[PDB]
RNA sequence: UUAACCAUUGAGGCCUAAAAGCAGCCACCAAUAAAGAAGCGUUCAAGCUCAACAUAAAUCAAAAUUCCAUAAUUUA
């Protein structure tokens, strides 16, 4: 849609009062699953995975029951 | 009442071959008319649904024919019609000695013809009761049908206080002092149109196609329901009412019917029930041909005032036709 | 179907948990509200004074018991008892 | 069907002189 | 008990003891075809940031398109940390659609 | 089908059986053996320093008994201590008590029981803390330390005012 | 020991149990029973032993509060059973309710009782030599204990 | 994960057979759990139906596969009515594998163990191996001096008279078509 | 109750006991889960 | 080896209005001290609540005439 790709956009708040109100500066620049090998144990995603692994792995031997 | 039963004929005899013979044609499946109480023995007792034949005997040395199999039959109620899985009617025992070719067994396997076996054939059929009462009551939900149930007869119905409830049928056999029983069967309020299967659709409506009469209870607290936004008055109820009906058969249309006011002990109900007795009859600001059977009475099923008039009227037509 | 139930301990000294225990399970909002009857109350001290539990009822009869040789299974039991009457 | 205790012991002690048959044979 | 999902028969325990006008009013204060989540506690009443299943569909979505609608999150998951919920819409992203 | 063997094949297999060697006292009775040298899971590690770091960071540290409360209604009360700046920890106590062990605070291991929710910040607001308490009328509080001075309940309402 | 008494005002009072006798012979053993050499020693008819593992009802104590090991646990709980059936603990009957008597039958003098008497069919085929059937007398789990026989206890009669 | 993770079909038409330990299939090759002959049978067709109906519904093609460890049906049988495939003790009849533990295939293995014509179980690799290690270990550790070999070998007693030539190959674990396991 | 020579349990609740010498599992919640052995 | 405990969203989408851990199929998902959706529930969501957090311990070896020696667990 060529309204949405400009200034216009479905992530500004296409209310009535809103009605689609961009640019990268508008927004935080800072922020412009995942592979448990990349993680480090300790760290706590790592163990989110892992465990998301093993409640899995849980979920695999549970599943069959 | 609608159940349904699986069958397999039973399998043609190899043949014997250097003149051996043909083989025994598999047994067949005849759905034998008894007495009708045999409906409840069916669908409770012997719970396995399949009825299977035994195959024909193969052909023996000397050249002996086939035994032609062994058949098997399936007791019945009296009147029941007896449908395909596709729900085509295949037949019905009305009457009884009415035994019914529903499967056929298998073709007698002959050597010396292309085939020497051949399989018997197996299908699911569905054998149904659908409620046939004397009478039927059609009304949209929150009708009232089953509270005026209730009164009429001691069987406890089911009370629908939301739509979607009372999905199952309650037959209810009404008593009179002359000592003439008439089964009455309140089904679940029905959606508008309904023709495409929305909600709870149009299965449970053949139950109504077996009923001679149709019952319409007319809620007056429905017209003007605002529901989502229909906004529905019973002038408006019942021309939706015939014509969803119309829709499903044209025959349910034609079928005699009564009317059922209900909610009219309220006093805005009664200036509504001048407003009832406006509306139909003669002609209103309409919003094709619709029936009205005129048969109409005012009651209101809470105070359950009136419900001894409506009781008379309903055996009138009954004992017309 | 119990009037009231109040429950009384000091937390620092170390004597009797199992009294904690049954207020932790007390605390548990969900018999709470099948015995909508009791405001449930909890109060702590610092004297030398060991754990104690008192039930009252409409009836007059006030159960009463100390956590310091009873464990929270017991008084429980003990309870379901009293409260069929 | 088992085998009874004088069977099993008598076996073994002619085992045990036939054992020391084959010694005083190997010299 | 709320009835979350991305009147009065609606609502017909609050006979026993609004959000009809509310619901097609608050469908203006809403996009006309996005989801939302309904806040229809069971009964307090509210409702916030849509939801990110249509919003994709109409947009597919670059970073600067998708970090707008994550200040409408942020305007109510009512978690802190805003960079969470980026990814969780993110998370639904991949998923939906 | 078992074929019938002849009378001395059977007395062969009858004094060929295998004997096994037979223990004179049974291990399980004997002193247990060394324990197996146990490992620390990263988790745990992480976990001490995590006590650590709450406690170097957070002058306060109160104890408030744990109830368990539904996550999402938990987070109902976190929301208004959140609004007050005053954050909620909870910990496997089995890794804190080392610390306090051999720590500036060692008291504290009667307060700390089993379930208990631990209060942290960085300002002393005590009398919003009970207040806060006040919200849930069940909800009861043991004891702990405020601004480093290790108290009572009753000591810590006489400390409110 | 502690014992609730009730008055309504409920308490327990706690009482000092007697010890355990000092010096055990064989210091280092894990459970009780192998602290005093015992493992293979002990019969159903040794009621002074066993005595100490059962409730004033004659029920079983649990292990985590005896502290014996699985494999003597089974033999003192099993023991206990023939003891009981052969009349040896007079003193630990079953806490009948007021409104109940004993059987009031005479009692058949038992010992070495594997099975509860209740649940054990008659044999009424026996069988012929090398076919008899056999009729349990002691229990299995009894079968390492130290034998002063020639032969292996005879299990079966 | 092979592409052909399903069990193949098999062809129904193309003494001593089972009568001593096995020399052929008693191997892990690819997979990691396995069913393993106890006794020695004849498996016809029906039989392998059923291995590979039941194995086929129940592994997963994304984490699971399997393998046929014997050859289809050969020897002629006569009142040439069928054609039964030989095994002998020791043999693993089917092959499994994948990123599963052992625990996931036990019921499904031990459940069509159980339906062989012949005694079977099912076997990991770490069993299997443990299984040998046992039987070294109770050899090792015999406390009999006596044992069926030297008796027979050194013909002690007049034994011979009574024994098969075959007897002093199998050394008494081996009798007709059954294994005896504890048996040294 | 089925006399049956393998006793299964068949659901969360189903139990299982040792009476008049016989193996039996109780399911209070459906007693069609009852075996004797 | 179960102990008696606890279960946090944008309904993940799409083919069945729309399909919620979960009609069906594919992603295989969301922050957190900590939770993927396990049974299952659900038109779909009702949610009965498994695994987490948070607490304490934890594979085998002796049917038909009328039952049929008697008995017996330890003395080297
Ligand atoms: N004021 C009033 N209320 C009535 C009357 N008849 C029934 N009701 C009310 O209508 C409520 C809704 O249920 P009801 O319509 O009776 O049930 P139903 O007949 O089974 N409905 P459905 O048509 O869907 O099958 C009932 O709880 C009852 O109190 C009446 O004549 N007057
Ligand atoms: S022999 Fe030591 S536990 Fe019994
Ligand atoms: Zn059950």
């Amino acid at each position: 849609d060529p309204t949405q790709l400009t200034t216009h956009a479905m992530g500004v708040n296409i209310y009535k009062e809103g009605q689609d109100v961009k640019a990268d500066s508008e927004y935080p620049t800072w922020l412009f699953p995942k592979k448990l090998e990349e993680l480090e144990p300790e760290s706590r995603e790592y163990w989110r995975l892992l465990r998301k692994q093993n409640i899995w792995r849980h979920n695999r031997l549970s599943k069959n029951k | 009442d609608n159940l349904r039963i699986f069958t397999k004929g039973g399998s043609g005899g190899m043949g014997y071959p250097r003149l051996g013979g043909e083989g025994g044609r598999g047994g067949d499946v005849w759905v034998v008319a008894h007495k009708n109480m045999t409906l409840k023995q069916l669908k409770n007792k012997y719970p396995q649904k399949r009825f299977v034949a035994g195959g024909g005997a193969n052909s023996r040395v000397s050249a002996l024919q086939g035994s032609k199999g062994k058949d098997c039959e399936v007791p019945a109620p009296v009147g029941i019609s007896v449908t395909d899985e596709n729900g085509q009617v295949l037949g019905e025992l009305n009457k009884e000695e009415d035994r019914v070719l529903v499967a056929k067994g298998g073709l007698g396997g002959k050597l010396h013809t292309n085939f020497l076996p051949l399989k018997g054939q197996k299908r699911i059929v569905h054998l149904d009761l659908k409620v046939i009462a004397d009478v039927g009551l059609v009304g949209f939900p929150n009708a009232g049908k089953s509270s005026l149930l209730s009164r009429v007869s001691h069987a406890t119905p089911v009370i629908a206080d939301y739509a979607f409830t009372t999905l199952r049928p309650e037959l209810g056999k009404i008593m009179y002092n002359d000592f003439k029983q008439i089964s009455v069967a309140d089904l679940p309020g029905l959606i508008e149109g309904a023709h495409m299967n929305k909600g709870m659709g149009h299965k449970f409506l053949k139950h109504l196609e077996r009923t001679r009469q149709l019952l319409f209870v007319v809620d007056i607290s429905g017209f003007q329901l605002s529901s989502v936004t229909p906004y529905r008055t019973a002038f408006e109820t019942i021309i939706l009412l015939t014509k969803e009906l119309e829709l499903y058969k044209e025959e349910l249309q034609t079928k005699p019917a009564l009317l059922a006011i209900n909610k009219m002990d309220l006093p805005d109900a009664q200036v509504k029930l001048q407003e009832l007795m406006k509306q139909l009859l003669s002609p209103e600001d309409f919003l094709e041909k619709a029936l009205e059977f005129q048969h109409i009475v005012p009651i209101s099923t809470v105070t359950g005032e009136g419900i001894a008039e409506l009781k008379s009227c309903i055996r009138k037509a009954l004992d017309e036709q | 179907p119990v009037k009231l139930v109040r429950v009384q301990f000091c937390p620092f000294e170390k004597n009797v948990e199992s009294t904690r225990t049954f207020l932790q399970t007390v605390s548990s909002e969900k018999v709470r509200a099948t015995n909508l009857n009791c405001s449930v109350i909890a109060d702590v001290r610092h004297d030398g004074s060991e754990p104690c539990v008192d039930v009252l009822f409409g009836d007059g009869y006030r159960l009463i018991m100390r956590g310091a040789h009873l464990t929270t299974q017991e008084m429980l039991s003990a309870l379901a008892s009293h409260i069929r009457d | 069907r088992t085998v009874s205790f004088q069977a099993k012991e008598s076996m073994i002690r002619r085992l045990e002189v036939e054992a020391e048959n084959h010694y005083w044979l190997s010299m | 008990g709320v009835i979350r999902s991305i009147g009065p028969p609606l609502g017909p325990i609050l006979g026993q003891r609004q959000f009809c006008k509310e619901f097609n009013e608050k469908t203006k204060d809403i996009k006309e075809g996005i989801p939302l989540p309904t806040k229809i506690f069971i009964f307090e009443l509210k409702i916030g940031q849509p939801t990110v299943s249509y919003f994709l569909k109409a947009a597919l979505v670059s970073l600067k398109h998708v970090y707008e609608i994550a200040c409408v999150k942020a305007k109510d998951m009512q978690d802190v940390p805003l960079s969470s919920v980026v990814r969780s819409i993110i998370g639904s992203a991949r998923s939906l659609g | 089908h078992w074929r019938v063997m002849h009378f001395q094949r059977q007395k062969l297999m009858a004094i060929t059986e295998y004997i096994p060697p037979k223990p004179a006292i049974n291990p399980r009775c004997l002193p247990p053996p060394p324990k197996p040298p146990k490992e620390e899971s990263g988790l745990v590690r992480l976990l001490r320093q995590d006590i650590v770091a709450v406690f170097r960071d957070n002058r306060m540290i109160a104890v408030c008994q744990n109830v368990a409360l539904s996550a999402e209604d938990k987070l109902l009360l976190r929301h208004q201590l959140r609004k007050h700046k005053i954050f909620i920890k909870v910990f496997p106590s089995q890794v804190l008590k080392p610390f306090l062990e051999n720590s500036k605070y060692r008291n504290l291991l009667p307060l700390f029981v089993g379930h208990n929710l631990l209060l942290v910040s960085e300002e002393p607001k005590v009398k919003e803390m009970v207040r806060v308490l006040k919200s849930v009328p069940f909800l009861p509080l043991l004891g702990g330390c405020v601004d480093d001075t290790i108290l009572s309940r009753q000591g810590l309402v006489d400390y409110a005012k | 020991l502690r014992e609730v008494v009730k008055i309504t005002v409920i308490e327990g009072r706690i009482t000092e149990t007697p010890k355990a006798t000092p010096d055990p012979p064989n210091p280092s053993g894990q459970c009780p029973i192998c602290r005093w050499n015992l493992k293979h020693k002990y019969t159903y008819e040794d009621v002074l032993l066993l005595s100490q593992f059962i409730r004033p009802y004659g029920g079983m104590l649990p292990r985590r509060v005896t502290g014996l090991c699985r494999e003597e646990h089974r033999k003192i709980e099993e023991c206990v059973k023939m003891a009981h059936r052969a009349g040896l603990l007079p003193n630990h009957r079953p806490q009948l309710p007021e409104g109940c008597l004993p059987k009031d039958k005479p009692k058949l003098n038992r010992y070495l009782t594997r099975w509860a008497p209740k649940s054990v069919k008659p044999i009424y085929k026996k069988g012929h030599r090398w076919n008899k059937v056999g009729m349990a007398v002691g229990s299995p789990l009894l079968k390492d204990n130290v034998c002063y026989s020639r032969r292996p206890l005879k299990m079966m009669h | 994960i092979p592409e052909r993770s399903k069990l193949k079909f098999v062809e129904r038409v193309p003494l001593k057979d089972i009568r001593g330990p096995s020399t052929e299939a008693t191997d892990f090759t690819e997979g990691n759990f396995a069913i393993l002959a106890l006794g020695g049978g004849y498996l016809h067709w029906g039989h392998f139906e059923m291995m590979r109906l039941t194995i086929n519904r129940f592994m997963d093609p994304k984490n699971m596969f399997a393998i046929w460890r014997v050859p289809a049906p050969f020897k002629p049988i006569t009142r040439i009515d069928h054609y039964v495939t030989p095994v002998k003790t020791g043999c693993l009849v089917v092959e499994m594998g994948g990123r599963c533990e052992f625990e996931e295939v036990k019921g499904i293995l031990n459940q069509v163990a159980h339906k062989l014509p012949f005694p079977a179980k099912a076997v990991s690799r770490k069993t299997l191996e443990r299984m040998h290690q046992n039987q070294r270990e109770r050899e090792l550790n015999n406390q009999n001096p006596w044992t069926f070999e030297h008796i027979a070998t050194a013909n002690m007693f007049g034994i011979r008279k009574f024994l098969s030539p075959y007897d002093l190959t199998q050394k008494g674990r081996y009798w007709g078509k059954f294994y005896m396991p504890k048996r040294v | 109750f089925k006399t049956k020579g393998v006793i299964k349990k068949r659901c969360k609740d189903c139990y299982k006991v040792k009476r008049r010498g016989r193996w039996f599992i109780l399911c209070k919640t459906n007693p069609k889960h009852k075996q004797r052995q």
